[PDB]
């Protein structure tokens, strides 16, 4: 795991998309580099002791879709220190940075039902004011929950699942 | 089914990958196919993102990257109850003696939690044995610890064997033998002289030896352990001897840097203490039932600064303190009559006059510690004629602490001796109030009781 | 004597007070799955949504 | 019965949901978990783990933050949740625990209830300023008489019980505690690493030989994990300061603080960070410093602030006697020669006068009291001054004595006086004595009566003048006591008692 | 894994320019200050053993060559300096 | 003494197994705020006694 | 305006990160607003990237990771001259004493190259 | 078996096991040379005949095979205390110590007793032999202490005399 | 590098006896191959506890000091310890 690795190319990448105002391109593209990253005969070609510059011009000739500015230098900056293992990483970096940039959160939801339209309205409306952003609310109906709702914002979550209340009154007990 | 693959095998230290949901916990076990043979992995640390480190119960020779690794749900489990006594078994439960399948009823788990602090049951029953040092300076009493300090060849097996042939015979009930890191000659040696004893038949053994890779010699007390706890719970008064402590912590600390820790003052391990007293406060009587433990202790270098032999002091009821000086100058057993001490010699919990001739003892003897250089100097004749009696009298004290055992026959020919408590303080009392000035210092050496002292001086 | 007494009384007392806890909470989740339903869902949710 | 309690604890709950930060563990080892997520983590924090356990945060990563486990680990696992309480630890306080003994979260271990505490503080707290502290000049007696004579306690010093293994240090300290049965100063025994059975010995002495309604004890045994070992004495310093700024004297004994120091080695090297000396981690001075800098006698006005008025006049203090064990008698290692530095007097136990029968074996020359004299009682200052010299002269005489004869009759006096007042200062274990009966035992050995009696007896004659005194001249005991005074008919009294007692047995 | 010396505006630099030699081999600039030591960025024309002149009047002794940055120390107050001077 | 409240407990077990139903039905009804359907109660003995 | 945050917190230890033009001299002095009290931290190393490694002039406690962090261009200054008479204080040049403010006219820091 | 020196095959192994990069520990010695000197050691043993005849697929009957081992060790100016050398030391069933000053002396071969030790004992000797080797074990460990006790009195009581006297013999 | 899977083995045998071996099998005392009994694995490990017997014949060590004061019996292990020269 290399998360602090891919957060300085991340932010290059990520100061360099808005310079240039092709965000939305460039996100899809970190997701091409991440698609090659995962390939089986390529991981092995990865292992091997090959110099930076001739391993990145194979890595490169895979990726033959990619711009000047994008692909064929920031693939090759991270060969030169072997850091190709944190594209898979840096994607992720790149999703956050956007949705702070553009004052939006993922909130996660689950139920034990499918809402109402009017529900998850209200819901969404109540984290805008909640929260200070677009929130963007996406459901998922598990049985577990056995009643009530899940509401997840990154780090900070709101429980309101019967089971939840249950065994806070056993916890009490 | 198989659910995990070898991604690392450094030295005894394996790496298992697992698929990110339903990765094993702590101390649980692990199974893999090392060609014919089946290896055991027991899981030490979580790290990472579906990966766990574990440490081989076997020879780690013949392993590959990408093995298949299948996940036992639950962690190294052992025999417990009838069946495990009067057989020999390894770290893992299985047999070693050739003579078939244990036939348990029960298996439990070698890892558990220590007694509640409410759960602790208070005795002061005094137990007597036919050793007079130990007698004398450090009684013990029934259900606590006991440890032999002492360092390379002073005397800690010998002493042990003896306070078996003691003890155990006396005892009704069942005992336990963990030989932690012992030579395999004197495992041998052991088994079959309890076999020959007719004692096999209520003693179970638990051995690993100095042989085996480090997890097996980092998990062979815990079994030791989980059988005497069988026993304790089953509300019966057990035995538990352990050969040595030293070594379950230098397996700690073997593998304990491959493990990715940082190294500690004397490089040993930064969990020494925590180590220690996750084992070692187990080793508890408590209201059900009660286990009465003897441990050996190296001393490293016969130095007894070393952390390890430091942090085992404040663990015992009665330390029996051998020196390697008392050794080389041929006084058997080698016990420093001024180290070793019992928080059993009270003279509430002792008779009074007990605690009083241990207390004179111990105060002649130092007195004469500060002597020994001023006379080497300065020459004997430099004393005032107190002090000279004061040096006859100690140099009687110091060989009547001296005696021959039943199992230290082989070594010196001469039949083994037990001395009764009353006896030994009655002799030490006359040697201190002078009713023997007048015999030789040869005639207290090598004998039993002081009426035995004054037959071998009509003989001299 | 009548010290350890008493303590020995509260202690059991809270053991089984605990046990008994026990049983009735798990009759309170049982109750539940035999009464919940949808209407009783929106009703917690709209009691929940308005913070 | 059942019902109705159940009730009422139903009634105490809430259905509304809560909002709270969720992380997740990442990893987990030998006591040490690390966290991912927990933004608004802050350093100190208390980690709510699944199974009501606790974690601090303790490493503050840009990508991860490591937390210490208060309680048992082994069945944690990578991908669980974990909450984030917004608490710097806190643990209960008030009467209601006093005369209990807890752990260092504060929950009993006694089995014998749930507490009624008056409220919580926080383990880490600031010491009191400079302009806030008041000078010692109040005695706390630990009923020895050669440490109440020669080295001296004051409500608010910090006295080192520094020795070796098996000489009396546990000993010393459990007897100050029995001894502060009547005085108002409320006691605190904390157990670091002890073992668990030991514990249970010196508990039901405490009950058995007096008192265990004053004291509060600490307990983690060494099967419990380093965070809670290494917090145990911040908890009791944390209860004992209570009483500090409520007005009232307190007593704290911290046993074996090297094992705190072992502990705190353990938990910064699970975290990686740096080592030094003896690996110990840079900030172990730190460490002792700021736990022990806590320890002081506090002025009138900021106990009034404090209080808020509740008391006017009065000044608490909380009196600390730490307790170290040095290696083969090794002063010069790092964790004591950092503790000899943070304190104001030692009480130094040495091994070879315990071996040979001088219990307590507290050694002069070495061990002082930085307070001095302003600590000790009137009557026990004009009786201890000359006890030192002859202590002193003695130490170089004997050493001629064992091989001399037909010397000056001035140095066969001093050396005898000597020999016996050396004898004298020993005394029995759970015995503790009063300030009058160390007084006049004291003023026996200095004025000359026991001159005629330098014999073996030295202890029956104590004895039986003690008995004597008690028999027919109790109400100077009593005056004795209650003031501590002396003066010129005090003075030829306990000449009129001494020349009594010499006619009797 | 470590970060060895790779920062954003640096490596935006080279995104923007694959290869270096844009700039003169004869500058660069500081990347860290540690107690003495320092380690500039750049200079493709140093060798062991040279005099880095740093602003105002102070000197730095080249001392370590590695794949990607200079190791010098510096001779003087050295508290002066900040990262990018020239 | 302590054989006298151990016949004690046994008393109180059955005793509060009768309070455990009223208890459990108070719980459920609390953590939804409705009343409880009184039905398919054949489970209730076996969490009864 | 403060132009710094908090990165790390490792014991006394705090690092911060600023921008590329803004990194702060060796041993200039930092503010932060711990809880409600004002934390002091003297920079001791220029890591890469604007990321300073701090000591923390006070106590560590209750600092968050992305808490912001105003950068004085000065190093400790501390009162100076008459005024200083008679007072205590503590290293940041405040009074430790409850007597009031020290009315002085000049502060100095305490860093300079010797005679 | 004779291992010549021990202690350069531990530099051996510490050397393999640097060059690695596998973590150091005492004395940069890592921590497996126990082990290494364990399973060395613990090889030489004796075996009873059903093994031997297990082994020899019952071509061999009657007899234990045996195998005798005498590992070698230098110490640094007597320092026992190094880490291999307290390891060997802990594994043996005995010991025999050569010092410089008894060599020097012309003690040849310069055996110390007291510091050295056979934990077989009598079981490895003949008959006659451990019936006489018995006495010579007590008499030279205690002539060393009589020896130190009794530099400077020039007069002495007979018995220590005889028995100062006949351990000079027996050295 | 192909990897033969296969440990190392020594050539072990009677007519070993009298030669001088390097530590992977080869001669170095010039006078000719080996005779060996077949191979063997160089890393073993060794009989356990059930097949093990006592210690109680002795084997000479030619000296006075050694055989009297310090014996050494058939399947012992021991140290030969001491400084330099
Ligand atoms: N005045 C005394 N008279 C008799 N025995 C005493 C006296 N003081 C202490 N002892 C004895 O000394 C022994 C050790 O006491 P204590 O536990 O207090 O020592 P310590 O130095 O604190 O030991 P440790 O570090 O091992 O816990 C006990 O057996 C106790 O009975
Ligand atoms: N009581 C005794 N009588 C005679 N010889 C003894 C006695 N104690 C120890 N020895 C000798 O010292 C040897 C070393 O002690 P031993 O107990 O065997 O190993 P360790 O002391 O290392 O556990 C014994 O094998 C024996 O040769
Ligand atoms: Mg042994
Ligand atoms: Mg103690």
């Amino acid at each position: 795991e290399f998360i602090t690795v891919a957060r300085p190319y991340a932010k290059a990448a990520f100061d360099f998309a808005v310079e240039h105002q092709s965000v939305e391109r460039w996100q899809d593209m970190l997701a091409f580099a991440a698609e090659v990253t995962k390939n089986e005969q390529m991981a092995e070609l990865l292992s091997g002791a090959l110099a930076p510059e001739t391993l990145a011009e194979s890595f490169i000739a895979v990726a033959g879709e990619q711009l000047d500015e994008n692909g064929q230098n920031l693939i090759r900056v991270m060969a030169e220190n072997g850091r190709l293992n944190a594209l898979p990483d840096v994607l992720e970096q790149f999703i956050h940075l956007r949705a702070v940039s553009e004052a939006t959160a993922e909130v996660d939801v689950i139920s034990a039902a499918a809402l109402s339209e009017q529900q998850l309205a209200k819901i969404s409306a109540a984290m805008e004011k909640r929260l200070s952003r677009k929130v963007k609310l996406n459901a998922k109906i598990d049985k577990s929950v056995m009643a009530g709702v899940i509401i997840r914002a990154g780090d900070m979550v709101i429980d309101g699942s019967v089971r939840g209340r249950l065994e806070r009154l056993a916890d009490v007990l | 089914m198989a659910t995990g693959k070898i991604v690392q095998v450094i030295g005894a230290v394996v790496d298992v990958e697992f698929p990110q949901d339903a990765v094993p916990r702590v101390y649980d076990a692990l199974e893999v196919q090392n060609g014919n043979e089946r290896l055991v992995l027991e899981v030490q640390q979580q790290l990472g993102g579906g990966i766990v480190r574990t440490i081989a119960m076997g020879s780690s020779d013949g392993l590959r990257r990408g093995l298949d690794v299948k996940d036992l749900e639950h962690p190294i489990e052992v025999p417990v109850g009838k069946a495990t006594l009067g057989r020999i078994m390894n770290v893992l439960g299985e047999p070693v003696d050739m003579k078939g399948e244990i036939g348990e009823e029960e298996r439990w788990a070698i890892h558990r939690a220590a007694p509640s602090y409410e759960e602790l049951s208070n005795s002061q029953e005094l137990l007597e044995t036919g050793i007079k040092v130990i007698d004398l300076m450090a009684p013990f009493a029934k259900g606590g610890k006991v440890g032999l300090f002492g360092g390379a060849g002073v005397g800690k097996t010998v002493n042990m064997m003896e306070l078996i042939r003691n003890i155990a015979i006396e005892h009704s009930g069942y005992s336990v033998f963990a030989g932690v890191g012992e030579r395999t000659r004197e495992g041998n040696d052991f088994y079959h002289e309890m076999t020959d004893s007719n004692v096999i038949d209520k003693v179970s053994l638990v051995y690993g030896q100095m042989n085996e890779p480090p997890g097996n010699r980092l998990r062979v007390a815990l079994t030791g352990l989980t059988m005497a706890e069988k026993f304790r719970d089953e509300g019966r008064d057990v035995l538990l001897f352990v050969d040595n402590i030293y070594r379950y912590t230098l397996a700690g600390t073997e593998v304990s840097a491959l493990l990715g820790r940082m190294p500690s003052a004397v490089g040993y391990q930064p969990t020494l203490a925590e180590e220690m007293g996750v084992l070692q406060e187990r080793i508890t009587s408590t209201k059900t039932g009660s286990i009465t433990s003897v441990q050996a202790v190296y001393v490293p270098a016969d130095d007894l600064t070393d952390p390890s032999p430091a942090t085992t002091f404040a663990h015992l009821d009665a330390t029996v303190v051998l020196s390697r000086q008392i050794a080389s100058l041929g006084i058997y057993p080698a016990v420093d009559p001024l180290d070793s001490t019992s928080r059993q010699l009270d003279p509430l919990v002792v008779g009074q006059e007990h605690y009083d001739t241990a207390r004179g003892v111990q105060s002649i003897l130092q007195r004469y510690q500060e002597l020994k250089d001023i006379i080497a100097i300065l020459g004997m004749d430099e004393l005032s004629e107190e002090d000279k009696l004061v040096v006859a009298r100690a140099r009687k004290i110091q060989r009547f602490l001296s005696q021959p055992f039943f199992v230290a026959e082989v070594f010196t020919g001469s039949p083994g001796k037990y001395v009764s408590l009353k006896d030994t303080i009655r002799g030490f009392k006359g040697i201190m109030e002078g009713e023997y000035d007048h015999l030789p210092e040869q005639a207290f050496y090598m004998v039993g009781s002081i009426e035995e002292a004054v037959e071998k001086a009509k003989k001299l | 004597a009548q010290a350890e007494i008493e303590a020995e009384r509260k202690r059991a007392r809270e053991e089984l007070r605990k046990q008994v806890a026990i049983l009735a909470v798990a009759g309170a989740e049982k109750i539940i799955e035999r009464s919940v339903d949808e209407a009783a869902n929106s009703d917690i949710v709209d009691k929940l949504v308005a913070e | 019965e059942i019902s109705e309690l159940i009730k009422q604890r139903i009634a105490q709950f809430n259905v509304v949901s809560e909002a709270h930060n969720e992380g997740t563990i990442v990893s987990v080892s030998d006591g040490v978990i690390r966290i991912h997520g927990l933004a608004d983590a802050m350093q100190g924090e208390m980690i709510s783990l699944p199974g009501n356990r606790y974690a601090i945060a303790l490493n503050l990563e840009r990508d991860s933050v490591g937390a210490v486990v208060m309680g048992p680990y082994a069945d944690l696992a990578e991908g669980m949740k974990v909450k984030a309480t917004g608490r710097i630890l806190e643990v209960p306080v008030g009467r209601g625990l006093l005369g209990r003994v807890v752990n260092t979260l504060g929950a009993p271990i006694d089995g014998k209830g749930p507490l009624d505490h008056d409220g919580f503080s926080a383990v880490e707290a600031i010491a009191p300023g400079v302009i806030e502290r008041q000078s010692v000049d109040q005695p706390v007696q630990t009923g020895y008489k050669a440490v109440d004579s020669m080295i001296p306690i004051g409500r608010g010093q910090r006295e080192l019980i520094i020795g070796d293994r098996q000489t009396g240090k546990t000993a010393l300290a459990i007897d100050a505690i029995i001894n502060q049965r009547d005085s108002g100063i409320k006691a605190i025994y904390v157990a670091i690493g002890q073992k668990a059975s030991t514990i249970s010995n010196v508990v039901r002495k405490l009950e058995e030989h007096g008192a265990l309604a004053n004291t509060i004890v600490v307990v983690a045994t060494a099967s419990e994990s380093a965070a809670l070992q290494y917090l145990a004495p911040y908890a009791g310093a944390a209860m004992g300061e209570y009483f500090r700024d409520r007005g009232e004297d307190a007593l704290i004994i911290y046993d074996d603080l090297s094992k705190q120091a072992v502990a705190y080695r353990q938990i910064s090297l699970l975290l990686r960070r740096p080592p030094g000396r003896e690996a110990f981690p840079g900030d172990v001075f730190y460490l002792h410093s700021r736990l022990l800098e806590r320890a002081a006698r506090v002025n009138a006005e900021y106990v009034e602030a404090f209080t808020k008025g509740e008391v006017k006049g009065k000044t608490g203090s909380l009196t600390a006697l730490p307790i170290i064990e040095t290696q083969a008698g090794d002063v010069s290692a790092f964790v004591p020669t950092n503790v000899i530095s943070i304190t104001d007097g030692q009480i130094f136990l040495e091994t070879n006068l315990f071996n040979a029968g001088i219990r307590p074996a507290v050694n002069p020359g070495i061990s002082v009291s930085r307070v001095g004299g302003a600590a000790q009682t009137k009557i026990m200052k004009k009786l201890s001054g000359g006890i030192r010299t002859a202590l002193a002269q003695y130490r170089e005489l004997a050493a001629f004595s064992q091989f001399a004869s037909d010397l000056d009759d001035a140095t066969r006096n001093q050396l005898d006086h000597g020999q016996k007042v050396t004898e004298l200062l020993k005394q029995k274990q759970y015995a503790p004595m009063s300030v009058a009966q160390q007084s006049l035992v004291l003023f026996a050995a200095e004025r000359g009566y026991l001159a005629d009696v330098e014999l073996s007896k030295i202890g029956s004659f104590e004895a039986a003048l003690l008995a004597y005194v008690d028999r027919d001249h109790a109400p100077l005991m009593q005056e004795i006591n209650q003031t501590g005074g002396y003066n010129d008919e005090i003075e030829g009294k306990l000449k009129g008692i001494l020349d009594s007692f010499k006619a009797t047995q | 894994q470590l970060n060895s010396t790779e920062i954003s505006e640096l490596i935006k630099q080279r995104i923007a320019q694959f290869n270096v030699v844009s700039e003169a081999h004869n500058e660069g600039t500081i990347v860290s200050v540690s107690d003495g030591v320092i380690r500039i960025h750049g200079l493709a024309d140093a060798m062991q053993g040279e005099m880095i002149s740093l602003p105002g009047n102070r000197y730095a002794i080249a001392l370590n060559l590695e794949r990607d940055s200079v190791g010098a120390v510096v001779m003087g107050p050295y508290a002066d300096l900040a990262e990018g001077m020239k």
